[PDB]
């Protein structure tokens, strides 16, 4: 009785709306105690395109991303084309195994078409600028998370902590 | 079921002989090892459990009476659990993270394997964040001049800890999680302190994989060495064989004995796991038995934190 | 067991103190003291042991035993010292 | 008790570094390569540290007389430039 | 049958090959009567005729790399693209070219004087061992060239990058694939690299336990390689280039004395290689053994797919031989040193020290099965199916080598992420458990007491304390008398323990003449080594620390002879030499017979505590300094040194294009693609520079396949069509093929390898090995080991930036004073008129540890190495790169001293050289750092300089202009002056230099300035 | 470039007539000269459909499938149940290499649903049942490459080497 949608971090607004509640369910998986973004999840063999942002799968364990669980529907123009599967809650990859486990993990994924017409020639980044922080700061990280402007008083060092915590394998094109 | 073990200053694990005056004309110096063998704690736990009148020459068969099935050591800094990953003589610090596409980039090609083996020894490592040894110069002053006596000087690389740390090992006994938690223990040599923490924390063991990780000394039974030596290629993906001491028990007073072993942080491929049982005795086995109860083959699947025994 | 009681205490300063390292930081100085890993200045507890045991050594000139007992022995026949020491860190510095 | 940045300015700031010198007696000229610099702390600081003792019926002496007698010792090197002197208060005030 | 034919392949173009092209007179092309190895031919006259159908068709076009520079048909007619003059240029800087004058052989007769000098040195063999005068041959050929005074000569005139003899070994080497192949089948490349050697040198209490590690590590090689070079001849060697090798010459010329030759002729050789593959010292005839361990743990073979015992040369059996082969000859090697130990130790069972050997190495011989220093073997092979379409070579048949080598290191790669110590194939549980373990002296009262040398191994002999030693060694096994005490303790400092192979390195060191043993190799029986070792009783005496920490002592002593001996003659100081004892330390040899009894222990007299008040007072009196603890210990290597030999752009930009650079080279395909075009068309005077630099202006810009070639096709059609005896017209193809190979190089990134190339490399780095050798002997060093690149010394604490300044310069090849024989200049090494190219343009980096002298030399030198090897590629400082501040990574020099650290660059160019203008930036700020030394000597600036440039660094770098900097840090240095005036006027061009760490525990200023008065604070710590 | 298909090599065969090149192109992916099979391709994050062979995409980063890249066409019966992408040949996971790459290969992959049906749990499995392995060579290894039992003579370094190399992950579902 709980689905979340996967969401990524690029420098690219492109998952500017993915889900039509703004909350969607009613627990959270996920921790913020000012001292760390607590259970993020990572996939292998999942490069990103920027634009529109898609999570194009390239099975190269060595590309990966860094991606947070929010629950909600996908606008509903999807859920018939995206990501559908169930986990037991003891195969998620989770940084900082803190949290909570809901025992019903279903997840909504950006999931596309490979289209060999062309390469994917992948390309990882690091954030910085927060200005690029801010922006999804703005649309993501206060859109689902009610928690924020609460404890938001050292309201940097869980910015900090954002920098080294996230990384993903863009395709640049 | 965890321990946390927290020093409460720098701590000094010797790894090599001797570190008094002996010979008259030169000092002597010593270096601390990063992650203490599992003897180191094996032992301390011991020294928090002790009854005077058991064993009295064998040292693990009594110790052994005593502990549980002691899991690896590794760090924890802020719920950051960083692992040790060794290279030839490189140690490293790593997070989870960087672990899983571990198998994979030592299988890439020339450049791509090297380049990615080098920002993760060297930019992607975070020992240096954490711990830098701290060298700390010693003398002997003799009453009789105030002086410092010939050459009676030390040089003993500690081991400073930049931020609030721990230690990580699990244990299966809880009748203990009582009788350790809140012991100001004497961790380490040199006369060093540190404290325990202990409480129940779910840990997944009994999976299989193919690449593992010595979270602690995979430790050989010195009859399969020109078996093994011979083919380490084909058992370890990287990291460091070296003969190593077991250390120094307290009851006889004797360094203990000595064995070829896989370093921590090293890479050992699944084909290791049973060689080693294909190549051990019946009695050999009854001893490494204990030695895995210390703490000693210990592993880790590189995709999540699932420790295993090898010859349990 | 095993250090079942402790007893803190503040070093206080009554005149300068140099407590060396040799050269053992990249500064401006020569003879520094001896740093944390934060670079405060510290006390070794090496330093702070053997300081105490030689000043009781003198002032009590006939506990050697007890004093030898607790801060340990000093020729080769020894036994397990039971008292220690932890490094005096900085605790708050006039200005 | 400062912020850790401006703290480590104003403590780096108390502390004490003089340069020495060492005199030619016949000409009361420096020697050549005859000039160092040192670091005390200073005077009134304070340096906090536990004294962790096993039970063996000489720390109930130990800890009963000789530490009760403890009011100063010497600490580190330069005593003949009086820079030794300090005082042990133990926490039981 | 007989084969190897490469004597030929050795001569085929002969050494007067680039005057009888062009020539001047034309006296030679016509009193000889297809054209110019006429005269080669005629020089065949000491052995089998020439065969002119296996080494010019191949194995001449696939050594050299000008077979697809030039173009297989100008190559071979050799007159369609022409110049008169002659120049050489250094094969990594094509910028630098050579006057080659002509001091060569013209008239018919001195040709034949020649031939007779080669004649009366090989005239004396017979020929049962046809192999030993090809062996010969191949060391005297070039040093007879060079001893009677003859420039050498490049390949061609039309592309002057490879010397003609580099070519011509070059050839040789490839011969032994060539007829590998021209036989049934194969093709190999053989490579050996010692595991862990740094933590093997870094096993040892006194300096002659170093000494004897580095000589074994080169002695147990050079023991696996004689095989080679009985069985295959000498050129199957390909890294390191025994063209001017100690080892080779020494093991050379005593086969030689071996068998019996007249000693008339092994004196005129002997002399040849006194002066050249030596320095001119021949304390190698004195020493018996080359004073130097020179051999690099890691070593390359070229090797054939043919093998021995058909009493012939027979097609190899498996692809498994060599490994197995190297292993079991390696093992063997170690197992007859132990031998020959014993042998030698039994028969001297008195001096008390050689009877412990005895009754030690009987106790522990099952435990000295095991070599103490393992190797790591890998292969690669090749078949006729790559090289060869049937009828010749194919199209990329050139491009094999390279990837076959290429393909060999990145095996080892491989295995190099797992290292494994020698002590674990060791087995030491029953021992150290059931107390097994035999120990001569006191059984430890805790368990085994491990070794004091190698700290891990348990210890056999525990030497007592230093109480009552006397008394204490007699009634125990180490003594039986009051007389041994006196020899053992002459080894074994009180209070040692020794493990098994702790005590065999001592035991070797207690007389560095068993070496031999491995230095001859299954040439004599052993017992016939070891008769001649206890035959003579010479004494080879190693320093210590303590004996280097004191030579300004020493020095001021020679120089105070009667005078400070007046109130001695009663020490043991001013006693007069009564022994023939000598040193491979050439300033000890340079002084004992100077009146000073060197062999005295500074740590028994001025460094000892019962003494040095008499010693104290008696330097005071005669104006004697006090001697200083410090010696310093200095460590050189060079940068990117396989991705040298690898061909990369690496060790050009040395910061750039790092190491990732070439998992992906497209991102920096604008500094690739501009350094080596420079380099290409740089290479060539000629008239060809023009043509290639339009066949790159044609792959520049990635003009399609041939599709742009009509453009260059002309260049080289209206000049093909210059000669008449062109025999066929082939230059449709040729020319694609140009840009098809230029093409490839600028696509790959680096430049293709050939055999020539590694040659010309290997021997360069020999030849800079003997000029840092006399170069670290000049400053009163002693050299622990120095192979190449490399470099371990140790020096007083004094002329240590000297020597830096001077090494470096001299890697380049500048210098400015003559350095035996070699005389070097700006780039080059000319010995007496032979201009020999060096290594410009590779980067060295240097590591100096200040180090108190009764320091362990474990943790020294492991700090040594790590601080170089992790430094060297953590830490960047500004460069300015095609006039733009870029950061680098190599050329520093990182001095530390107990917690003092400094780098200085040595670079501030990235491509280090590409003028003549460059060879003075080399290093330029250590000499900035002597000025101010020898400022702060002569008492005209205070050492306040040093402990005040902070108030003035916080201005100083927020400051962006250059005059106001300038001010400042000449009122920084006016406010510090004692006299008058100084004058220091630093070079302005190190001001906003900005170095920086990867967050390591190395501390380091982020400025040069302020490097500067750390290294001098360092050294003057150095003198405490 | 001459495209390929990967083919997990299970217990079943429901995938085995799918691919039926014989000759191929310019390359091949596997080479049997006498050390085993070469260029394995291994698959991370994909489970296997253990019935109606097809590969099941966890997010699990743990779980991995070997099977072999096999020649060419995949019947023209794909192109909605299967997808194709064009990598560069450094975005697999091949395992202990001996052929070489032409540096760009079309590669072809199955897909199934992703089981909302059941929970997302897998176990392991290796190549036991001696009889099942030759009847796997004789099945899909010989339609693919025929010369296996052919030409060489050996049994037991090339052809009895899979006991412990292949190990792949099953649903149970
Ligand atoms: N004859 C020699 N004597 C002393 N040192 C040597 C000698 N030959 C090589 N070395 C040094 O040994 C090292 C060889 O390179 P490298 O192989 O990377 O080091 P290693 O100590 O051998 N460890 P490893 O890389 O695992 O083999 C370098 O530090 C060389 O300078
Ligand atoms: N291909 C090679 N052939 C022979 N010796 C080599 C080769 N590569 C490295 N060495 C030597 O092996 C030893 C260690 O090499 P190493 O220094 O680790 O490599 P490098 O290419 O020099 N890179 P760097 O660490 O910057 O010095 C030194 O003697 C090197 O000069
Ligand atoms: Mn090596
Ligand atoms: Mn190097
Ligand atoms: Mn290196
Ligand atoms: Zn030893």
């Amino acid at each position: 009785s709980t689905q979340r949608e996967y969401v990524f971090i690029p420098i690219t607004n492109s998952i500017t709306i993915d889900v039509k509640i703004t909350i969607g369910g009613s627990d959270h998986i996920t921790n913020i105690d000012e001292r760390g973004i607590h259970n993020v999840l990572v996939i292998t063999g999942y490069a990103v395109d920027e634009k529109n942002g898609r999570l194009v799968p390239t099975l190269d364990p060595c590309d990966y991303v860094k991606g947070i669980l929010v629950a909600g529907t996908p606008q509903q123009a999807q859920s018939n084309d995206f990501l559908t599967l169930k986990l037991p809650a003891n195969k998620l990859y989770l940084i900082r195994k803190k949290g909570n486990i809901s025992d019903d993990l279903k997840i909504y994924i950006p999931y596309s078409s490979p289209d060999a017409r062309n390469s994917m020639k992948t390309k990882p980044v690091s954030i910085s600028d927060d200005t690029i922080v801010n922006n999804i700061i703005k649309e993501v990280f206060d859109k689902i998370y009610n928690i924020t402007q609460k404890e938001k008083v050292k309201i940097e060092k869980v910015k900090e902590d954002i920098k080294e915590l996230f990384s993903y394998y863009a395709l640049e094109q | 079921k965890r321990v946390l073990i927290k020093p409460l200053e720098p701590l000094m694990f010797r790894s090599q002989g001797e570190f008094e005056p002996l010979i008259t004309g030169s000092h002597t110096a010593a270096q601390s090892l990063i992650i203490p063998r599992p003897s180191t704690i094996a032992g301390m736990l011991g020294y928090i459990l002790f009854n005077k009148s058991s064993g009295t020459g064998d040292w693990l068969s009594d110790l052994t009476n005593l502990l549980a099935t002691i899991y690896g050591t590794f760090i924890e800094t802020n719920g950051e659990y960083l692992f040790p990953l060794r290279m030839g003589n490189h140690l490293a610090l790593v997070d989870q993270q960087h672990l899983i596409n571990l198998p994979t980039l030592l299988e890439k090609e020339y450049e791509r394997r090297e380049k990615g083996i080098y920002e993760l020894f060297y930019d992607k490592n975070k020992l240096f964040q954490i711990i830098n040894h701290q060298d700390r110069i010693g003398i002997s002053i003799d009453k009789s001049t105030r002086t410092v006596k010939e050459h009676y000087l030390y040089s003993a690389r500690y081991l400073a800890f930049k931020k609030e740390v721990n230690y990580v090992i699990f244990i299966d006994n809880d009748a203990i999680s009582d009788k350790i938690n809140g012991k100001i223990v004497n961790f380490g040599g040199e006369n060093r302190i540190a404290k325990l923490e202990v409480d129940d924390y779910k840990v997944d063991t009994s999976i299989e994989e193919e690449y593992y990780l010595a979270l602690s000394p995979i430790l050989i039974p010195d009859e399969a060495l020109d078996n093994f030596l011979d083919n380490i290629s084909d058992y370890v993906a990287m990291g460091k064989v070296d003969k190593i001491s077991l250390g120094f028990d307290i009851a006889n007073t004797k360094r203990k004995e000595m064995l070829t072993a896989i370093l921590e942080g090293s890479i050992v491929k699944r084909s290791i796991i049973d060689f080693i049982k294909n190549e051990i005795k019946n009695d050999l086995r009854y001893r490494f038995s204990k030695y895995e109860k210390i703490g000693y083959n210990t592993l880790m699947s590189l995709c999540k934190l699932a420790l295993r025994k090898i010859l349990s | 067991p095993y250090y079942a009681f402790a007893e803190p205490f503040f070093i206080h300063a009554i005149t300068h103190l140099h407590v060396g390292s040799g050269s053992s930081v990249e500064e401006e100085i020569a003879l520094p003291f001896q740093r944390d890993e934060l670079g405060y200045p510290t006390i070794y507890a090496s330093s702070l042991k053997g300081a105490i045991k030689s000043f009781l050594l003198k002032e009590f000139p006939d506990k050697r035993d007890v004093i030898y007992k607790v801060l340990g022995e000093d020729e080769n026949p020894e036994e397990a010292s039971l008292g220690t020491f932890l490094d005096a860190i900085l605790f708050a510095i006039p200005s | 008790v400062l912020e850790d940045s401006i703290g480590r300015e104003v403590i780096n700031r108390s502390l004490i570094r003089v340069r020495r010198i060492r005199i030619d007696r016949d000409k009361k000229v420096v020697e050549t390569g005859g000039l160092w610099s040192e670091e005390y702390v200073p005077m009134k600081t304070i340096f906090f540290s536990v004294l962790l003792g096993k039970e063996s019926k000489e720390s109930a002496i130990f800890a009963s007389c000789i530490l009760r007698n403890l009011r100063y010792v010497i600490l580190g090197g330069k005593e003949t430039i009086g820079k030794g002197i300090v005082e042990l208060r133990w926490v039981k005030d | 049958e007989f084969l190897d034919y490469k004597i030929i392949a050795l001569l085929h173009d002969p050494p007067n090959k680039a005057w009888v092209i062009t020539g001047r007179a034309r006296n030679l092309t016509q009193q000889l009567s297809r054209k110019h190895e006429k005269v080669a031919k005629y020089i065949i006259n000491q052995l089998f005729g020439k065969n002119y159908s296996e080494k010019v068709d191949n194995a001449d076009k696939l050594a050299s790399s000008i077979d697809r520079y030039l173009g297989s048909i100008v190559y071979k007619e050799r007159s369609l693209f022409e110049n008169r003059s002659i120049f050489l240029k250094n094969i990594l800087l094509s910028n630098i070219q050579r006057d080659i004058g002509n001091l060569f052989p013209k008239d018919k007769s001195k040709l034949d004087n020649l031939i007779l000098e080669y004649k009366k040195l090989l005239n004396v063999i017979n020929k049962t061992n046809l192999i030993l005068k090809y062996q010969l041959f191949y060391l005297i050929y070039e040093l007879v060239w060079i001893d009677s005074k003859y420039e050498n000569t490049p390949s061609d005139t039309r592309n002057p990058t490879h010397t003609i003899f580099d070519h011509l070994y070059a050839t040789a080497a490839m011969m032994n694939w060539i007829l590998s192949l021209e036989k049934e089948a194969k093709g190999y490349l053989l490579g050996i690299d010692t595991i862990g050697v740094a933590d093997f040198i870094s096993k040892g209490r006194k300096t002659r336990d170093l000494w004897i590690s580095s000589y074994l590590v080169s002695a147990l090689l050079w023991y696996v390689i004689t095989w080679f070079i009985e069985e295959y001849g000498p050129d199957v060697i390909l890294f390191p280039s025994l063209r001017f090798n100690q080892f080779y010459a020494f093991y050379l010329l005593e086969k030689l004395r071996k068998e019996g030759v007249s000693e008339d002729v092994i004196d005129e050789i002997k002399e040849l290689i006194t002066k050249y593959i030596f320095n001119g010292d021949d304390l190698f005839e004195n020493l018996k053994i080359p004073p130097y361990p020179i051999i690099p743990g890691r070593i390359t073979l070229i090797l054939p797919g043919l093998i021995r015992e058909g009493e012939e040369y027979k097609k190899v059996q498996d692809d498994n031989c060599f490994i197995s082969k190297v292993k079991e000859r390696y093992n063997e090697g170690w197992r007859k040193l132990i031998e020959g130990l014993r042998c030698y130790s039994e028969r001297k069972r008195e001096d008390g020290f050689w009877n412990l050997v005895c009754r030690v190495l009987k106790l522990t011989e099952d435990l000295l099965q095991t070599t103490p220093l393992n190797i790591r073997v890998k292969q690669v092979s090749v078949t006729e199916d790559e090289i060869f379409n049937n009828n010749k070579l194919r199209s990329d048949s050139w491009k094999i080598y390279d990837n076959k080598y290429r393909q060999l290191v990145s095996e080892f790669k491989k295995s190099k992420l797992v290292k494994v110590t020698p002590e674990s194939r060791l087995k030491l549980f029953e021992l150290t458990k059931f107390d097994k373990l035999p120990q001569i002296g006191e059984k430890s009262k805790r368990g085994y007491e491990f070794c004091t040398s190698c700290g891990v191994l348990p210890a056999v002999v525990i030497m007592p304390k230093e109480d009552e030693l006397e008394k204490k060694l007699i009634d125990l096994g180490i003594a039986r008398d009051e007389k041994d005490v006196r020899s053992i303790k002459n080894m074994i400092s009180p209070g040692e323990r020794l493990c098994p192979w702790c005590l065999v390195k001592r035991a070797l060191g207690a007389e560095p003449r068993l070496m031999r043993i491995l230095l001859l190799g299954d040439l004599y029986s052993v017992e016939k080594i070891v008769n001649e070792i206890v035959s003579r009783d010479v004494k080879i005496e190693i320093p210590s620390t303590s004996d280097i920490a004191s030579i300004k002592t020493f020095e001021e002593m020679i120089e105070k002879k009667n005078e400070i001996c007046e109130d001695l003659k009663e020490e043991e100081v001013c006693e007069k030499p009564s022994e023939s004892v000598l040193s491979m330390w050439q300033w000890f040899n340079k002084n004992y017979y100077n009146g000073i009894n060197l062999t005295i222990d500074p740590e028994e007299y001025w460094f000892s505590e019962k003494r040095r008040r008499y010693y104290f007072s008696v330097f005071r009196r005669h104006r004697i300094t006090f001697p200083s603890p410090y010696y310093a210990l200095v460590r050189a290597d060079s940068d990117y040194l396989g991705d040298l030999l690898e061909g990369k752009l690496t060790p050009y930009l040395a910061g750039i294009i790092d190491s990732g650079d070439y998992a992906n080279i497209s991102e920096k395909k604008e500094e690739v693609n501009k350094l080596l075009e420079e380099y290409l068309v740089n290479a060539g005077s000629g008239s060809i520079v023009d043509y290639v630099k339009t066949v790159l202006k044609c792959i520049r810009e990635n003009l399609n396949k041939c599709s742009c070639a009509e453009k260059i096709y002309s260049n080289e059609v209206a000049k093909v069509m210059f000669r008449v005896n062109v025999e066929k017209a082939n230059v449709e193809e040729e020319v694609k093929n140009s840009l098809e190979y230029f093409e490839t190089i600028l696509n790959e990134g680096r430049i293709i390898v050939t055999p020539a190339w590694h040659v010309s490399i290997s021997s360069a780095l020999n030849r800079g090995l003997l000029v840092e050798l006399e170069l670290v002997n000049k400053h009163k060093g002693f050299v622990i080991y120095a192979g190449g690149d490399d470099l371990l010394a140790m020096l007083p604490v004094d002329e240590v930036l000297d020597f830096i300044k001077e090494s470096r310069r001299a890697f380049a090849g500048f210098g400015t004073e003559k350095l035996g024989n070699m005389c070097l200049e700006n780039g080059f090494v000319r010995i007496n008129n032979a201009y020999y190219p060096s290594l410009p343009i590779v980067g060295r980096s240097y590591s100096v540890i200040i180090a108190h002298y009764a320091d362990p030399l474990f943790f020294v030198i492991n700090d040594s190495y790590n601080l170089l090897e992790e430094g060297k590629e953590i830490i960047r400082y500004r460069v300015m790169y095609n006039g733009e501040y870029k950061d680098a990574k190599k050329d520093v020099a990182i001095f530390r001293y107990q917690g003092l650290t400094s780098v200085i660059p040595l670079s501030l160019k990235r491509p280090i050289v590409s003028s003549v203008s460059d060879f003075n930036e080399i290093a330029s700020i250590i000499d900035v750092i002597l000025e101010l030394k020898k400022r702060i000597d002569e008492g005209r600036i205070s050492v306040s300089l040093l402990y005040d440039y902070e108030k003035y660094k916080h201005l100083i770098v927020a400051s962006d202009e250059k005059y106001l900097t300038e001010f400042l840090v000449k009122d920084w240095i006016k406010r510090n002056s004692l006299r008058k005036h100084v004058e220091f006027t630093i070079d302005e061009k190190l001001y906003g230099v900005r170095l920086t760490i990867e967050n390591y525990p190395i501390k380091i200023p982020n400025d040069l300035i302020s490097n500067i008065v750390y290294t001098l604070r360092i050294i003057y710590g150095g003198e405490k």
